[PDB]
């Protein structure tokens, strides 16, 4: 929430099992690793903590953004995490050494969507300059900048199973489905009354849930 | 820090220099408070700064005193102060046995008012009955000036010895 | 916080303002008065 | 910083657009003044966008207007002062809570489209 | 004549003092004096009488 | 930030300082540095002030007056060109010369026309660019006009409502959003009948994803 505690919920009782406190700032994002033991919790407190849930303790409080961190982005595989901050900067730290690797440099705005690809290679960050920066991993260069919209893109994931397309989801109303490597707006989300504020990707591929100003959830089946 | 008043001495209308008396408030915080609202005043009776501006000294003794500061009767028994009258003593811990401090002048117990004395020299007999309400850091000559005056019958002075102006310094 | 003054070109802290501006302008035939 | 409650605080660099918008519209007739107001002009469906200070002395009494403006569909924001916002509105009492209101033919109409897409911006 | 010359200089202080600007502030502008050195209270005067004082000394001064 | 004084705040400053200029006046007189007023005096004023000369020499008395009504017109006219004087320097260089403060991003703005082959809509587009000193190019190819304009936010706003209400095959904005710094350079046209050849050249400023987006806007127009 925004108050700054953390609420682990299960699947059965609607009270939060874990309050993991520790934070006074606004906690943006936690996303847990794809291990399932560590949770990365970024906030507007220039820092981003890590958590366990067999040891509930700070493993790691890495500052070193100007500004707070928005939103954070793990690896496919754990071993790099790429945090992005509100000050247009990107670092990628390694989850078994603790040091910075690549500076992700070029947005203007604020970075808000930030997911990496699963093939363990490419990186696409979306800030608030309508733009969306996909670099590369092993080139560590910006391969291409994509105008998917033109407000701030707040939403950036492509699929879990492969990655071979890319949605991305603006404050303009609307979901464009770039293409991860192929960048094609193929389809356009239309229809949403507000801004997208979030979005996600199935397991499959068949169904993308894509929520809204407007306080309703659509889905994107096929015909 | 402690408060620092002045007082600016016209004697027979010929200005003397000013006084700077700086009141003791940890030894004494109710005449330093009576001696600070009677220095500027906003508002003592129906919105008139009354105090020690604008009075004279009504007894000077060569070597002795020099008391004044009565301004409801002149004379020195003109009885007046912030607690609406006379009030009583802070402490007996100053003692008059240095020139130039200023003490409340009274003529008993508790009977304190905006009469003040300045003492030309070491009173002992003083030490006890009437407490010091600071002492003068600067401006002695006119202070000893103003002790030498010539004085009439009961130590009245001859020429007029008023303060022109105070204030807080 | 620090405001620019619009009456004396100077500049005041922002906690002072309303009094500035109050007794900035106070009519000296007020005073006279 | 000073206060968690103001979501919709505007920066610096923000803050002096919206104060001059606001003045503009006042010189216009197209401002009105009060927490109390701009909940009218929300509930008649006639405010574009609704500016509001961070330092009311509950800030429970004006952030019922968030609430207000998510169902009328209009933008807000937040304000550090509240002294400069009522300024800003020509009055010398501090103003918590300002309404800027729909015209016909208004020429602050672009004004209003350029603070109302940064006020967006803001938000989230 | 000499009575034009301080006539004049009494005239050109206070057009000097009608565009001297001074603080507000009742406390800066006590500190103010106690700096020059002049009183901060004279015969009772109200925080307009001590405003109108600081700026007479700053016009001379 | 600056504050804003109210309306009653602006009329007693305004009377405090008008009243100070008119006692100014009024002990300049007292003191005789300068002579006491003369009465003004119009031509319906005439008969009134200078009635009794006016019967002897009433010519004389016109000449006056009206030699005192052209002084009071002569100072007047004089003062408002005197300040005028000021727009003389503080004009088409100080009052025309603002650039938006367009130095930490530049506004950019990419749409794609579908008929662009009349040359006075792409000589009014230059003129546009050229007055709001808005950088950016235009590439021309088979149905299509990609026109990039990197500007200030004020350009940008002026440019949109320029392209889409005052001239006329549809117009579409197809990205607006800021960058970092400048890519391209003056205004100028570009004639490119392949679009391997305007793809090359728009990759030569790093921009080769608005050729990319206005093919992908013109196979998804001509797909459905």
């Amino acid at each position: 929430a925004a108050d700054g505690s953390v609420k682990l919920w299960s699947l059965d009782s609607d009270e939060p099992v874990a309050d993991i406190e520790g934070h006074t700032v606004r906690v943006a994002r936690v996303m847990w690793h794809p291990s399932g033991r560590f949770l990365g919790t970024t906030c507007y407190d220039r820092s981003w903590r890590l958590w366990d849930l067999e040891a509930q303790e700070e493993i790691l409080h890495q500052e070193g953004h100007s500004m707070g961190v928005y939103d954070i982005a793990f690896h496919q595989d754990g071993s790099l995490a790429g945090t992005g901050g509100l000050d247009a900067f990107g670092r990628v730290w390694d989850l078994r050494t603790g040091r910075c690797i690549m500076f992700l440099e070029g947005h203007l705005k604020e970075i808000y969507g930030i997911n990496f690809s699963p093939n363990g290679y490419h990186i696409a960050t979306g800030s608030g300059d309508n733009t969306c920066k996909v670099w590369d991993l092993r080139q560590r260069r910006c391969v291409y900048t994509i105008p998917a919209h033109q407000n701030l893109v707040t939403g950036v994931k492509f699929e879990p199973i492969h990655g071979n397309f890319l949605l991305t989801g603006a404050y303009d109303n609307t979901a464009k489905i770039w293409t991860h490597p192929g960048w094609s707006p193929l389809k356009t989300l239309a229809g949403h009354e507000g801004k997208v504020m979030g979005l996600d990707i199935s397991s499959d591929g068949q169904l993308i849930a894509t929520c809204s100003y407007d306080r309703t959830f659509k889905l994107w089946m096929a015909e | 820090v402690n408060p620092v008043v002045f007082f600016d001495v016209s004697i027979g209308g010929q200005e003397v220099g000013r006084m700077k008396i700086e009141l003791f408030a940890d030894v004494v915080p109710k005449t330093a408070e009576n001696f600070r609202q009677f220095c500027t005043g906003e508002f003592r009776k129906d919105g008139v700064p009354i105090g020690y501006k604008g009075s004279t000294f009504h007894r000077v003794i060569k070597d002795f005193m020099i008391q004044g500061g009565d301004f409801v009767n002149g004379d020195g028994t003109g009885v007046a102060s912030i607690y609406r009258g006379p009030f009583a003593d802070e402490n007996f811990k100053l003692r008059h046995s240095a020139p130039g401090l200023l003490s409340m002048a009274n003529s008993g117990p508790s009977t304190n008012g905006c009469q003040f004395f300045i003492t030309c020299s070491k009173c002992d007999w003083l030490d006890g009955k009437h407490v010091v309400f600071g002492k003068i850091i600067d401006g002695l000559l006119v202070m000893r000036k103003i002790e030498n005056v010539p004085t009439g019958p009961n130590n009245k002075p001859k020429l007029p010895v008023v303060i022109s102006q105070c204030g807080e310094m | 916080e620090y405001l620019v003054s619009p009456i004396t070109g100077e500049k005041i802290p922002a906690s002072k303002m309303q009094e500035h501006m109050r007794i900035g302008l106070l009519d000296p035939r007020w005073l006279e008065q | 910083d000073v206060n968690p409650k103001a979501y919709p605080l505007a920066d610096a660099h923000l803050t002096k657009k919206l104060l001059d918008l606001v003045q503009q519209s006042c010189n216009y007739k197209q401002l009105r003044k009060g927490a109390n107001e701009a909940t009218k002009t929300l509930n008649r469906g006639i405010s574009e966008f609704i500016v509001m200070a961070a330092d009311a002395e509950p800030l429970e009494i004006i952030l019922h207007l968030p609430l207000l403006c998510e169902d009328k569909n209009v933008p807000y924001v937040f304000v550090r002062s509240k002294q400069a916002l009522g300024r800003a509105c020509g009055v010398s009492r501090p103003v918590i809570a300002c309404s800027v209101t729909i015209k016909e033919g208004s020429q602050l109409k672009q004004q209003i489209q350029s603070i109302q897409q940064s006020i967006e911006r803001l938000l989230v | 004549s000499e009575r034009q010359a301080e006539v004049l200089a009494e005239f050109e202080r206070r057009k000097r003092a009608r565009q001297i600007n001074v603080s507000t502030d009742d406390s800066e502008v006590k500190a103010c004096l106690r700096a020059l050195g002049e009183p901060i209270t004279l015969f009772g005067e109200g925080p307009a009488e001590r405003r109108e004082r600081l700026r007479n000394i700053l016009s001379v001064v | 930030l600056g504050v804003y004084l109210t309306k009653k705040e602006q009329k007693k400053l305004r009377r405090q300082t008008r009243r100070e200029a008119q006692k100014e006046l009024q002990e300049k007189v007292r003191l005789g540095l300068m002579p006491p007023p003369e009465p003004k005096v119009r031509i319906s004023n005439l008969m009134r002030v200078l009635g009794t000369e006016a019967v002897q020499d009433p010519t004389k008395v016109e000449a006056h007056v009206r030699a005192q009504m052209a002084k009071r017109q002569k100072a007047h006219e004089e003062a408002n060109a005197a300040r005028k004087l000021t727009a003389e320097q503080r004009k088409v260089k100080k009052i025309k010369k603002l650039k938006e403060d367009i130095s930490q991003g530049v506004h950019i703005s990419v749409y794609r026309v579908r008929n662009l082959s009349n040359p006075a809509k792409k000589f009014k587009i230059e003129a546009n660019a050229g007055q709001l000193y808005l950088t950016g190019v235009v590439v021309l190819h088979k149905d299509v006009n990609v026109v990039v304009v990197e500007g200030g936010p004020k350009a940008q706003k002026k440019f949109k409502r320029l392209m889409l209400h005052r001239i006329k095959n549809k117009c579409v904005l197809v990205w607006e959003g800021t960058a970092k710094d400048r890519s391209f350079g003056e205004m100028k046209f570009k004639q490119c009948p392949t679009e391997n050849m305007a793809r090359e050249h728009f990759k030569k400023h790093g921009a080769e994803h608005y050729w990319d987006l206005a093919l992908s806007e013109s196979v998804l127009e001509s797909t459905d």
